[PDB]
Order: structure tokens, then C-alpha cells, then sequence
């Protein structure tokens, strides 16, 4: 009952918050990495153009 | 804790069981808990008296 419910609730809240953090972390880093690799190509193109 | 444990189970399924109460009076009843203008008691508890 009561005390076990709280221990269960503490872990379930924590797991949801880390699972969210992990999903968002990869999504933010991955979008930026793809953008940074595209940027280097554009810079090289512009550098060659200049 | 009791409220929580009943609530989580989600059923009031009750099976009567035959305890051997040889030697005491069964089906005790009170005027504080009247069902149909007769003295009665909690339906699921069995008040034993002398």
C-alpha cells in the first residue's frame, strides 16, 4: 500500500523524465549535426565561389 | 493503505467461507445500523457474542 505506492510512483515519474530527456537529446543533437554538415559544404562552395 | 489496496484491486468479489465457530453466538446485530427497520450489521462481518 501507501509506502510501496510512493516508491513505485517515484520511480515511474523519474523514468518518464529521463526517457523524455533522452529522446529530445538525440533529436536536438541529430538535427544540429545534420545542419552543421550541410553548413560546411555551403561554406566550401561559398569559399570556392569567392 | 487499506483504501488504496482495495481500490487498486478493482473488485468486490466475495466468497463466503465456512469457519468453524462452534461455541459462540453468530450474526450479532445493532440498533445503530438498521437495514429495513430491523437491527443488523455490516453484511461482510460476523459479530460473535457469548
Amino acid at each position: 500500500g501507501r509506502i510501496q505506492d510512493l516508491e513505485k510512483y517515484v520511480e515511474d515519474t523519474k523514468i518518464d523524465l529521463w526517457s523524455y530527456n533522452a529522446e529530445l537529446l538525440v533529436a536536438l543533437e541529430n538535427q544540429h549535426t545534420i545542419d552543421l554538415t550541410d553548413s560546411e559544404m555551403n561554406k566550401l562552395f561559398e569559399k570556392t565561389k569567392k | 493503505s487499506l483504501r488504496s489496496l482495495v481500490a487498486s484491486s478493482g473488485t468486490l468479489e466475495f466468497n463466503n467461507e465456512s469457519f468453524n465457530w462452534t461455541g459462540v453466538t453468530q450474526n450479532g446485530t445493532s440498533s445503530a445500523c438498521i437495514r429495513r427497520s430491523n437491527n443488523s450489521f455490516f453484511s461482510r462481518l460476523n459479530w460473535l457474542t457469548h
